[PDB]
RNA sequence: CGGUCCGGCCGGGAACUCAAAGGAGACUGCCAGUGAUAAACUGGAGGAAGGUGGGGAUGACGUCAAGUCAUCAUGGCCCUUACGACCAGGGCUACACACGUGCUACAAUGGCGCAUACAAAGAGAAGCGACCUCGCGAGAGCAAGCGGACCUCAUAAAGUGCGUCGUAGUCCGGAUUGGAGUCUGCAACUCGACUCCAUGAAGUCGGAAUCGCUAGUAAUCGUGGAUCAGAAUGCCACGGUG
């Protein structure tokens, strides 16, 4: 979908990656960036992805690299 | 050299009034002009709704006619240039000069 | 001596240049068989030169712009009839009888408001 | 529309010529240059810190007299309703009902 | 004539008969016949066994069999076992890439029943 | 039609044969305004009827026309073309040639 | 007509096509028959056009509690640290169904491949963007011309010529899905367009019912524009065949 010259990631979430790797793993990180591309330096962390009203924690897995964080947060409740 | 005057206006009966005043002045002062040529009129067409609500079928049909006139002057005689450059023309006529 | 006649159609425009003596047809620097892909379009220009006999008797030098297959062919057919009336001036009674000198002025009907086409209305419900 | 909605549109245009007129124009070229900085131009990350409302895609062309966002015309800068009212009273030169 | 693609092609022209293999369309069949040197309008008659096994060598570069069925399937298994949003669309028989689900979703949903 | 009683339009005849009746026959088979492909089928069908199914091409069509009989000629030509499309042969020129062969021998 | 590097391209030519300012021309004007000698109708000539030539604008009094408190007129009161305002994300695009409106189909009047001919009308400066080069391609890079009868979008498509498939769920039809990409834009997960590869649903002409249309119409073929950063099977226009 996106062009190959640079996978997109927000600046506020990229700063949250830097402190989490150095200072060790923490509580699940609340964010709103549903459009960021998962990089390999995030594997192991838990990021709470906002889905419209709440935050769902997503345990990052090795095969999640390349996809979006919005692909792990259902936006509507179905019954 | 050669100077040309591109004339454009919204009215067809008004664009030839300002055109004839230039050509008659040019022939009187001794200039060589190959007449005025009728260029094709670029007419726009506007079709918009008349109602702000339902009954889509009733509409309005507008147009804007922009006629074009070109006068080619062969010789840059100083008597020709000084008269034509500050003529009193109609307000609805836009002039374009190529020196 | 040149003999000229203007014939046109919907969006075509054809000139006709007559010169005395050949069976030559040159359309847009091409031949009659080369330019016309349709066999019907080859024969509709032969229709005005049917009552008046041409075999190898007069040149025709024609060009045409705009239109299509039969739009150009109808433009040539009108242009030849005005050239023969220029050529002889007594042939008119045969040309009025054929019906070829009448300019077909059936232009396209405009696309109307509220309809997808000139007369075709979008589909209608009873109730 | 509402007066608060048109105040948003003036706020977007005032930031558009401010930020994204010349600065984002440079940052788009640096990402586009094939000759130099094929890997580490980093102009995209600097574009992220800029405010969003300078974007030309976010602004909405609306009627200058009423504020209607629907039926805009770039010829007059007005909505389709106000084109009729100026034409019937002779406020727009040359605009009249057509027939063809 | 039996290829590594064990299913037997019909006795017709070459570019049509290679289409019967799962994973070889019309364009890829043009690429095999151009790389081999066989004309596209040649039937299975006079297509000798020295010309069949050189088509086996060209098709050997691509995985086109039930082995291709599992790799399309396990790629979807990567989505469904991960728990992603796109993995949920395949499990419930729903369209994935943005098609509407009000009406006209009859391919994904299956035949209608009130 | 209630008050407006007018005639019917008189189209130009067949350019190849000079036949007024054959010009209305090609317009029935013509779909989407494709005159060039419609007359190509009809000319190819009648040459099958002429060369291998009986000479006098203009008279051979009339014998097939006579058995299935302005409107009487119009309903006759329409029944030939519509029945030719629902056949088992390969092309439209071959199907309409067999229909004129059957209509000449009234079957 | 001279000039050939075969291009109106360059001297030129002002003829013609085209371009648009004005005017002529169709007015039952003329003839014959019918009709109460009337209006009118019928027939014919002339004429490019003949009986309101073709099309548009042009829509009475009234019917629809139709549309506009958002063109305004007549507003009066409520909310007012909120019924207001700012921002992030989501939703307007959901999904067991129903209804109306469209597109592409179910094919040899066709599919595909090669060669190739003919449009009209528009749009273009924070724009249209050629040439050259690269990629199967969507495009990318380089870079003229052009506020435009100059330049660009832009090679119109059906058609034509040959070859092929041979009546079948097919070289029909393209849905859906996977993988790999392009472009727009802070940003294409929810929810963009397009291209490449692969997959090849239903469908073999459609019940009761129901719609459009009396001629350049129907049918069909493509093109352009408005909206628009981008996003048309909708809508507005334009022609081709007929
Ligand atoms: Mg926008
Ligand atoms: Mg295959
Ligand atoms: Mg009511
Ligand atoms: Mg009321
Ligand atoms: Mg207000
Ligand atoms: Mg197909
Ligand atoms: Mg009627």
């Amino acid at each position: 979908r996106s062009l190959k010259k640079g996978p997109f990631i927000d600046l506020h979430l990229l700063k949250k990656v830097e402190k989490a790797v150095e200072s060790g793993d923490k509580k699940p990180l609340r964010t709103w960036s549903r459009r960021s591309t998962i990089f390999p330096n995030m594997i192991g962390l838990t990021i709470a992805v906002h889905n419209g009203r709440q935050h769902v924690p997503v345990f990052v897995t090795d095969e999640m690299v390349g996809h979006k964080l919005g692909e792990f947060a259902p936006t509507r409740t179905y019954r | 050299q050669r100077i040309r005057i591109r004339l454009k206006a919204f009215d067809h009966r008004l664009i030839d009034q300002a055109t004839a005043e230039i050509v008659e002045t040019a022939k009187r002062t001794g200039a060589q002009v190959r007449g005025p040529i009728p260029l094709p009129t670029r007419k726009e067409r506007f079709t918009v709704l008349i109602s702000p609500h339902v009954n889509k079928d009733a509409r309005d049909q507008y147009e804007i006619r922009t006629h074009l006139r070109l006068v080619d002057i062969v010789e840059p005689t100083e008597k020709t240039v000084d008269a034509l450059m500050r003529l009193d023309l109609a307000a609805g006529v836009d002039v374009q000069i190529s020196l | 001596n040149q003999y000229y006649g203007t014939g046109r159609r919907k969006s075509s425009a054809a000139r006709v240049f007559i010169k005395p003596g050949n069976g030559k047809i040159v359309i847009n620097q091409r031949s009659l068989e080369q330019y016309f892909g349709r066999e019907t379009a080859r024969m509709v220009v032969r229709q005005p030169l049917e009552l008046v006999d041409m075999v190898e008797k007069l040149d025709l030098y024609i060009t045409v712009k705009g239109g299509g297959i039969s739009g150009q062919a109808g433009a040539i057919r009108h242009g030849i009839t005005r050239a023969l009336m220029e050529y002889d001036e007594s042939l008119r009674s045969e040309l009025r009888k054929a019906g070829f000198v009448t300019r077909d002025a059936r232009q396209v009907e405009r696309k109307k408001v509220g309809l997808r086409k000139a007369r075709r209305r979008p589909q209608f419900s009873k109730r | 529309a509402k007066q608060s909605m048109k105040a948003r549109e003036v706020k977007r245009v005032a930031l558009a010529d401010k930020y994204f007129a010349k600065r984002a124009e440079l940052k788009a070229i640096i990402s586009d240059v094939n000759a130099s900085d094929e890997d580490r131009w980093n102009a995209v990350l600097k574009l992220q810190t800029l405010p969003r409302d300078s974007s030309p895609s976010r602004q909405r062309n609306r009627c200058r007299q009423t504020g209607r966002p629907h039926g805009f015309l770039r010829k007059f800068g007005l909505s389709r309703i106000k084109v009729r009212e100026a034409a019937m009273r002779g406020e727009i030169p040359g605009l009249k009902k057509a027939s063809w | 004539a039996r290829i590594a693609g064990i299913n037997i092609p019909d006795h017709k022209h070459a570019v049509i008969a290679l289409t019967s293999i799962y994973g070889v369309g019309k364009t890829r069949s043009k690429a095999i016949l151009a790389a081999a040197g066989i004309a596209e309008d040649v039937k299975i008659s006079e297509l000798s066994e020295g010309q069949i096994d050189t088509l086996r060598d060209e098709v050997a570069k691509f995985v086109v069999e039930g082995d291709l069925r599992r790799e399309i399937s396990m790629s979807i298994k990567r989505l469904m076992d991960l728990g992603c949003y796109r993995g949920l669309r395949h499990r419930r028989g729903l369209p994935v890439r943005g098609q509407r689900t009000k009406t006209n979703a009859r391919t994904r949903k299956g035949p209608r029943k009130p | 039609p209630r008050r407006r009683v007018i005639g019917q339009r008189k189209i130009l005849p067949d350019p190849k044969f000079g036949s007024e009746l054959l010009a209305k026959f090609v317009n029935i088979l013509m779909v989407d305004g494709k005159k060039s492909t419609a007359e190509s089928i009809v000319y190819s069908a009648l040459e099958t009827l002429a060369q291998r199914s009986g000479k006098s091409e203009l008279e051979a069509f009339e014998v097939a026309l006579e058995n299935v009989r302005v409107r009487r000629n119009a309903l006759a030509m329409r029944w030939i073309v519509e029945a030719a499309r629902k056949r088992g042969d390969k092309s439209m020129a071959l199907r309409l040639a067999n229909e004129l062969s059957d209509a000449a021998e009234n079957k």
